[PDB]
RNA sequence: AGCUUGACUGCGAGCGUGACGGCGCGAGCAGGUGCGAAAGCAGGUCAUAGUGAUCCGGUGGUUCUGAAUGGAAGGGCCAUC
RNA sequence: UUGAGCCUUGAUGGAAGUGUGGACGCCAGUCUGCAUGGCUUUAAUGUUUGAUGUUCUAACGUUGACCCGUAAUCCGGGUUGCGGACAGUGUCUGGUGGGUAGUUUGACUGGGGCGGUC
RNA sequence: GUUUAUUAAAAACACAGCACUGUGCAAACACGAAAGUGGACGUAUACGGUGUGACGCCUGCCCGGUGCCGGAAGGUUAAU
RNA sequence: UUUUGUAUAAUGGGUCAGCGACUUAUAUUCUGUAGCAAGGUUAACCGAAUAGGGGAGCCGAAGGGAAACCGAGUCUUAACUGGGCGUUAAGUUGCAGGGUAUAGACCCGAAACCCGGUGAUCUAGCCAUGGGCAGGUUGAAGGUUGGGUAACACUAACUGGAGGACCGAACCGACUAAUGUUGAAAAAUUAGCGGAUGACUUGUGGCUGGGGGUGAAAGGCCAAUCAAACCGGGAGAUAGCU
RNA sequence: AGGGUGACAGCCCCGUACACAAAAAUGCACAUGCUGUGAGCUCGAUGAGUAGGGCGGGACACGUGGUAUCCUGUCUGAAUA
RNA sequence: UAAGGUGAUAUGAACCGUUAUAACCGGCGAUUUCCGAAUGGGGAAACCCAGUGUGUUUCGACACACUAUCAUUAACUGAAUCCAUAGGUUAAUGAGGCGAACCGGGGGAACUGAAACAUCUAAGUACCCCGAGGAAAAGAAAUCAACCGAGAUUCCCCCAG
C-alpha cells in the first residue's frame, strides 16, 4: 500500500487534460522512500515508510513523538 | 533545520553555537549519532538558559574573593624574614619553602614555589612589593623584615 | 484644367426586394464643409460583382455599470480590428 | 581548482651611499617591491556566494558471504564485503509514442464512383 | 510434417540451413499499477526479434526518399 | 400497407378467441367554462383537517432606455421639422380540452457501446503422469575375417541393425465420387484415399479468460456461434428507417 | 364495519360499538438503589509543517476566466489579539 | 382456555379426553444429528482423519469434552548480541458470517444528448468496493449581512429556470 505512515498520505485521482482539455482517469501519488531512522530512544533502527513530507514533519516533531503515534493509533513499526 | 551543536563539528561546531545546515547532514549524520539537535525553540532556551547561567553566571562566581588580598591591605606582621648576607649586602636564597618564614602564619599554610621573577632575584634593600602567584589574574601586597642576630 | 475633401456626422417622409437574417433606393431636416457671380451641385466612382452572420478576443473613446463603502478589475454603450 | 563581492596588509583618487625581479611604462621617464649602512582602475590571504573536479560515508542499492529468529531457496533483525549520494522512485516538464483508445474522412450526381461543381 | 473442427489440404504455414539485428546477466525480451515470475537453475558455441527457407552455381549497381545508427560546434528549444 | 399509380405477378395476414399502441407527471400558452375583478390567488405549514388559518410569494394594474435614469412617456441626437418602442382592449385563480417543453412521451424492432460476473467437460497450446502401434520390406554406421598395399587407401564375404525410411491392419487423418440434403446423422454412410517409431497417437488430472487466451498463422479455435465468447446489469441505448 | 350460514340476515353463527384481562418475559417512561461519573468559583492556557504561496488536478451552479472561496499529489512556508 | 382431541393430501388404525397435566393458544425453559462463518487437520458441502484430557464388579477399546485464525491484555519463557527487543507457549476477553431498503466513504463507465464530433452531456448515474445506525451524515461561525442587523446542523415552500 502505497502510504505515507506518518502523514496517511496514499494516491490520488485526477484527470491528466491535454491541451484539447481532455480528460483521462489517472493518479497522483505520494513520493514515498521507506527510511532506516535512528531513535536512541531505543537504541535500534526503526525503518518506517515515508514519504518526504512525513520526513520533514519527523524533521521538526520528533522522532518519538510521530513515533509515539501509530503505538497510539495501532499501527505497528 | 538549523539545529544546536553539541560537541565540536568541523566547518561549523562551537560546543553550542547556532548554526543552519542542510537537513541530510542533520537527520543522517549530527543527530542520531550525537553532536547536534534541531533549534526546536523549546530548545533554543534550554541551550541559551545556559548562556546566560554560565558565561555571565559562574564567570562572576569567581569574583567573591577581590584580588584575594582583602583585609590584608596593611601587610603581615614580620615573625622573622626572608634571610640576609654578604655582611651588609646580599647573599642567600629562598630554598624551595621560604618567602613564608616571615609572612608565615598570616592565611592558610602551605610550602611550594610557584616562582614569578625568573631572574637572580635582586639583592639590595629588602622590602619589596611584587606580586606572587594569588591566582591566575589577582595579586597581593605586603612587605619582608629583616632579622639582626 | 482650376480650386478642393460631401469618400461628411446625426436623421429620414416614403418606396423596392426578401420566409427570415438582411440588402437596396430616397427627397427632405439639423450641424458643419467644398466648388460656383448666381440658380445651385456634392452623404464617393455611369449602374448592376469585388464577399463572410454569431461567438471569443484586441484597441481607442465613454464614470452607463461596478457584489459592505471609495476606487479598481471585469461588464455595457459608440468606434474600429 | 575556479567566476564574483566584502575584511584587510602592499599600488592609482627614522638619510645619503656600496646592491635586485615584474612594468599600461607620453618614446626613450620613473617606478613597485626586493638588501642594506654611522566610496574607484591594481597582488595575496581571511573569507561569503555559485560553477567544475577528486575523494569520503552516513542516507540509499546489493538477484555476494555468514549469523539468528527457523530443521525455511519467503521475510525480518544483525555482521561482513562491493557500490554510493550514483542508481532508482514521487511531482513537474520538453521529445518519441497506431502499442492502445475515441472519432472524423461533406453534399450535388439522369445509380454510385471518377470528372466537374458548391 | 501443419492448416481453414462444418464448401479451400494447396503452389499457403512449418522445416533443417543462411543472414541481419538486439542482449555482459538483477541480460534483452515477456506476464504484471507492484511483489513475484518466465528467459534460465541458461550466461554470447547462449538467449530474444526479424526476414529468408534443404542443396548446388550464385547473390551486381543505388543511401535522394523513408526508417534506423552515430555526432562534446552552432541555430532553435520545456518546466524552472 | 406503400405509392405518381397496385386485381396486380408488390407488403402483411392459415382460421377463431383473448390480449395488443397517442399515456402520465410537472411546467408553460391558447380556447371553452366558473368565480371574483384593479385585482386575482395563496405555498409550505398550522389545523378546530375537503372548513378555517397562513398572502411568504406569484401574476396583473406603466412604459422607455444597454444602463444611471426618466416616467405616460421615454430612447435616439447638440436638437430633431422628426423617427423607434410605449400610453388608447382586464386581469387573475380553478376546472375540461388543444399544442409545446422535460421525462421511454404513440407501440414493437437493431447491428452495437460500457460495467460486473460464468466458462479451456467441445476446442488451441503447454505441464505431470499413464497406455498404444498386427504383419511384411529395405539394410546406414560400426565390427570380424579374408584379399590388398611398404604402410595406410581400397575391396569381398559376413556380421550388425540406423531411418520425421518403404508396403500394410489396429490407431490418427480426411484427397475423390455417389447417396443423403422435411437425413439414420444440425457435416454422416458407402466405395475408393493419406499417415501408421514419429514434429506419432490416446486416457486421467492440471494451467492459460475476453481487446484476453491459445494459434506450424485459417482471423483458426475458446461448450452445435467468434473481425472480439456466454450470462446479468446500464436498458424502455439510440433508430431523421420500416 | 365486515364475513359465514342450502337465494340477499341489525335480531341464526363469528363478529361489532363498548366495557375488561396476564403467572411469566419483555418496551418506554418516570421515582429510587449500585458502580461509576464528574459538578461550581477563581487564576490560566486558546489547536504550525498549520494559514499562506509555486506547480498539477479536483470541488464550488462558475468549463482559468478579470475568478474570490474549499480539498490536496508535489515543492515550500507565516503571524501568535 | 376448554369438551373435544393425535398438522396436511388422507381416510383407516390404535389411542387421549370431558371441570382440569386431553388438545388448542401464549410467556420462560429443556432438547437441538450432520453440513454450513464452521473454527482440531483435511476435503469433490452434509464426508475422511486426528492430538490432548477424561470415563467402564468385561477399565482391551470405544463413547464424552477441549484444541482454527486474528486483535488487546496478562503470565511464564526467550535469539543474532551480554542487558534489551524480536521470537515462543499458555490464559481471559473480543471479532469473524448472514441479511431488504435507506445512509457515510473508496473507486467510477458507456450507450446517449450536442440532430456528425473531440471541450461539454449522459453522471459522480450504473456498477464494484469498505463502514455503520435506527437512522446515518451534518452541526453550534475564523458564517452571513451591509453600516440596520442576524446568529449552529437538518428538512419543506419561495427567491428563480
Ligand atoms: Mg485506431
Ligand atoms: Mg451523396
Ligand atoms: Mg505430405
Ligand atoms: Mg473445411
Ligand atoms: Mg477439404
Ligand atoms: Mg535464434
Ligand atoms: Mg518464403
Ligand atoms: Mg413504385
Ligand atoms: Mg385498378
Ligand atoms: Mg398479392
Ligand atoms: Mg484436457
Ligand atoms: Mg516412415
Ligand atoms: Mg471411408
Ligand atoms: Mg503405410
Ligand atoms: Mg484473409
Ligand atoms: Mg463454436
Ligand atoms: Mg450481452
Ligand atoms: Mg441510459
Ligand atoms: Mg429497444
Ligand atoms: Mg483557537
Ligand atoms: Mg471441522
Ligand atoms: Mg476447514
Ligand atoms: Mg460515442
Ligand atoms: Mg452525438
Ligand atoms: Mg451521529
Amino acid at each position: 500500500s502505497r502510504v505515507c505512515q506518518v502523514t496517511g498520505k496514499r494516491p490520488v485521482t485526477g484527470n491528466n487534460r491535454s491541451h484539447a482539455l481532455n480528460a483521462t482517469k489517472r493518479r497522483f501519488l505520494p513520493n514515498l522512500h521507506s527510511h532506516r531512522f535512528w531513535v536512541e530512544s531505543e537504541k535500534r533502527f526503526v525503518t518506517l515508510r515515508v514519504s518526504a513530507k512525513g520526513m520533514r514533519v519527523i524533521d521538526k516533531k520528533g522522532i518519538d513523538t510521530v513515533l509515539a503515534e501509530l503505538r497510539a493509533r495501532g499501527e505497528k513499526y | 533545520m538549523q539545529v544546536i551543536l553539541l560537541d565540536k563539528v568541523a566547518n561549523l561546531g562551537s560546543l553550542g553555537d547556532q548554526v543552519n545546515v542542510k537537513a541530510g547532514y542533520a537527520r543522517n549524520f549530527l543527530v542520531p549519532q550525537g553532536k547536534a539537535v534541531p533549534a526546536t525553540k523549546k530548545n533554543i532556551e534550554f541551550f541559551e538558559a545556559r548562556r546566560a547561567e554560565l558565561e555571565a553566571k559562574l564567570a562572576e562566581v569567581l569574583a567573591a574573593a577581590n584580588a584575594r588580598a582583602e583585609k590584608i591591605n596593611a601587610l603581615e606582621t614580620v615573625t622573622i624574614a626572608s634571610k640576609a648576607g654578604d655582611e651588609g649586602k646580599l647573599f642567600g636564597s629562598i630554598g624551595t619553602r621560604d618567602i613564608a618564614d616571615a609572612v608565615t602564619a598570616a592565611g592558610v599554610e602551605v610550602a611550594k614555589s610557584e616562582v614569578r621573577l625568573p631572574n637572580g632575584v635582586l639583592r639590595t634593600t629588602g622590602e619589596h612589593e611584587v606580586s606572587f602567584q594569588v591566582h591566575s589574574e589577582v595579586f597581593a601586597k605586603v612587605i619582608v623584615n629583616v632579622v639582626a642576630e
